[PDB]
DNA sequence: CCCTGGAGAATCCCGGTGCCGAGGCCGCTCAATTGGTCGTAGACAGCTCTAGCACCGCTTAAACGCACGTACGCGCTGTCCCCCGCGTTTTAACCGCCAAGGGGATTACTCCCTAGTCTCCAGGCACGTGTCAGATATATACATCCTGTTCTAGAGCGGCCGCC
DNA sequence: GGCGGCCGCTCTAGAACAGGATGTATATATCTGACACGTGCCTGGAGACTAGGGAGTAATCCCCTTGGCGGTTAAAACGCGGGGGACAGCGCGTACGTGCGTTTAAGCGGTGCTAGAGCTGTCTACGACCAATTGAGCGGCCTCGGCACCGGGATTCTCCAGGG
């Protein structure tokens, strides 16, 4: 959560830090895959023939 | 009341399929997603009545809530 | 009972929708308003049982656990979409991810 | 014992035809030949008529 | 003569209906056990396995992989195919989070 | 014990899939399904393992496999 | 279990019986979602457009 | 029809406010820590014996592979109607503010039935066994699917007839 | 006398229909193998008793959610323009359906042996419980600073128009 706030530059950690640590980990993914994180959303992907 | 299936509006499930990352949403996916939304909450306020009712209490309070979702399996933190 | 009764932007479709994509998916507010879906949940609720209330946080937990389950129903619809050679979405997509799912 | 002994036109008889079910097998014993399985069955039925 | 040259399908019906009846078992016993076993071994060399353990595992990994298969079928259908393709068991994966 | 992957024959994935009401199987997705059963094993397996050595056994039990199904929601019964 | 087992002629309950008993009623399919049948299969369900 | 130069608008970096939630501090008190003391679950040693590991005959249904073709996967075209971007005018959302009154939270008096024994006995479990429904077996028999032959409808062609 | 229009004739093909094909639905014959009844226990729950403790209920209290407003600017909703895409349709093809030849191992039955899980003692540290104590976790208050807000400016990627 610290390395996505320093990616977002922010000092303070929100639930989107922790809601990015949870997701970018594979192996917190499948540990928490179950898992809702209010007020984090979802990861800011976009599929591969999305973009024109 | 009546009529509170249509207080979720159309632009807002555009916003929840746009977080989605949805490409084109359809004039149809609107009822659809209400009618889902509607039995997704007749399950978990419904178990949540069920765990005020057992605690001899006459208002909801979120941590039935936080036990209604952890019991399907959609564990919810930060409440 | 008693009654008788010069040239414009021109955006074209997709880019906009992909910018909305980007600006939530990195956002963090709360999508659905308050009130609609508080009221919406009391009259679900007065269904089962009368004379009910739920809290200011109670209500917040709710909605954002719908607001993230939808968020994940979408991205499977979206998903099979893609998978089924379209960009669109159908609301039988929507069905077979929730057989899919098992609900 | 061989490949193709039949005493009509041969299909390659096996002592069976290959490529048929087992319910078409006949055990009578005639005068049997082989004739190049029948002219490599009449140059494939005429060339597939 | 000529064969009867089954159209294709009907061979497909017709295991469709003898298998969705039958509760025999599909896979065979003796490779699924010694996959097993060669699984097994990459955890703990010094192991054994009982009978029935295979049994359940098979059964398990059995209804299993059916399930996953109806899922396949039914995203093919939705994506306008009768065939089952790799990519339709992925999106089945990863919409029940398994991928 | 090597290639026991290939032990799961291509009649076997085409009986596994008729029982599912498959119409047509491909010709590469056995190899998919090899992979999806390896995994399902190399998970399932490995916690019977550890089942079993928490259990101060060396010989996994049908019942050690059956809470190891369990514990993932796919609970099996008849063993 | 003994309906379908009448269904299918026999007058003993076999698992194939209880996996149809099971799968049968919507309220054991919801509260057995989550399980696995040995020796059951599964139902005997063709697609629409499956049929020629 | 494709590549390249210029500009409208959503988006990104940055200067200044400040404010309201986050960080640090004062007690202190109630949960965390120290020592002893037993019942008791647990670590360890010897027996065993019933189920699993390895190899063997064999035979037979299960499986790899090759020949053929027709349902279906995929590439391509149009279109039109379904959805999106934006102008405009309603429309209810959120914070601002006020009481209310059921209702969560806390404290205390009391009371039944649940923790824990004693004894036993009648329902539950291990073992033995007659038995009654399921499976193997096979001619007979369904049973629908595939395919060959014929029926009838439709379009093309040619002969006949009236008109200029 | 030449030609357009009309009607009869033959060609062609979609499709209803009947016959053959092969894998299952049944009708006994008989095996057979667990199914449930009986018996003999015997091991766990029930009658009865002792004691006590956590909730049923009453009271308080203070707290927090519901109703209920104006306001105001964000946004739902209606509608116009239009735009790119879901799907019907058509064509290419290849690659997967169907079928047996042939190989090949799955499984039934058998035998030997030890790998090791219950089983029974045995002895031993270990954690709930009771005095005795004690020290920073948390409610709350003081302070403070990181980023929401408000604009200002800007690079910066994106669409429209011109040229080859």
């Amino acid at each position: 959560a610290g390395n996505a706030a320093r990616d977002n530059k922010k000092t303070r950690i929100i639930p989107r830090h922790l809601q990015l640590a949870v997701r970018n980990d594979e192996e917190l993914n499948k540990l928490l895959g179950r898992v809702t994180i209010a007020q984090g959303g979802v990861l800011p992907n976009i599929q591969s023939v999305l973009l024109p | 009341l009546r009529d509170n299936i249509q207080g979720i509006t159309k632009p807002a499930i555009r916003r929840l399929a746009r977080r989605g990352g949805v490409k084109r949403i359809s004039g149809l996916i609107y009822e659809e997603t209400r009618g889902v939304l509607k039995v997704f909450l007749e399950n978990v306020i419904r178990d949540a009545v069920t765990y005020t009712e057992h605690a001899k209490r006459k208002t909801v309070t979120a941590m039935d809530v936080v036990y209604a979702l952890k019991r399907q399996g959609r564990t919810l933190y930060g409440f | 009972r008693q009654s008788t009764g010069k040239k414009p932007h021109r955006y074209r479709p997709g880019t906009v929708a992909l910018r909305e994509i980007r600006r939530y998916q990195k956002s963090t507010e709360l999508l659905i308003r308050k009130l609609p879906f508080q009221r919406l949940v009391r009259e679900i609720a007065q269904d089962f049982k009368t004379d009910l209330r739920f809290q200011s946080s109670a209500v917040m937990a709710l909605q954002e656990a719908s607001e993230a389950y939808l968020v994940a129903l979408f991205e499977d619809t979206n998903l099979a979409a893609i998978h089924a050679k379209r960009v669109t979405i159908m609301p039988k997509d929507i069905q077979l991810a929730r057989r899919i799912r098992g609900e | 014992g061989g490949r193709c002994l039949a005493f009509h036109g041969p299909l390659m008889y096996e002592a069976h035809y290959q490529g048929w079910k087992s319910s078409w097998d006949e055990w009578v014993g005639y005068d049997r030949i082989r004739a190049y399985n029948e002219e490599n069955i009449a140059m494939k039925k005429r060339l597939a008529n």
